């Protein structure tokens, strides 16, 4: 059994996608959102009251 | 008609750190006296 062989497949072993789990990106926080702005509402509110 | 051979068969970007800033659009805070009387 050492006469040998012959190995004529030809490989096609293409490789599965692998999965993504994509995040939720946040750029700017809420807490920046609010601190964004000249003029506060509440604040006005609240020294109004 | 002769067949030939006439089937010729021929077969990491930039990989790098990357930094990320974004646009500040905080605003600034800083302090303010306010002097004033009450006359009632």
């Amino acid at each position: 059994s050492s006469i040998s062989t012959v190995d004529s497949m030809i490989a096609l072993d293409i490789d599965p996608l692998e999965n993504t789990d994509f995040r939720v990106l946040e750029l700017y926080s809420q807490k920046e959102l609010r601190s964004s702005n000249v003029f506060d509402l509440e604040e006005i509110m609240r020294e109004f009251n | 008609i002769r067949f030939e051979r006439n089937i010729v068969c021929t077969s990491d970007l930039d990989e790098g750190i990357m930094v990320v800033y974004k646009r500040n659009i905080v605003a600034h805070t800083f302090k303010v006296r306010v002097y004033q009387k009450v006359l009632t």
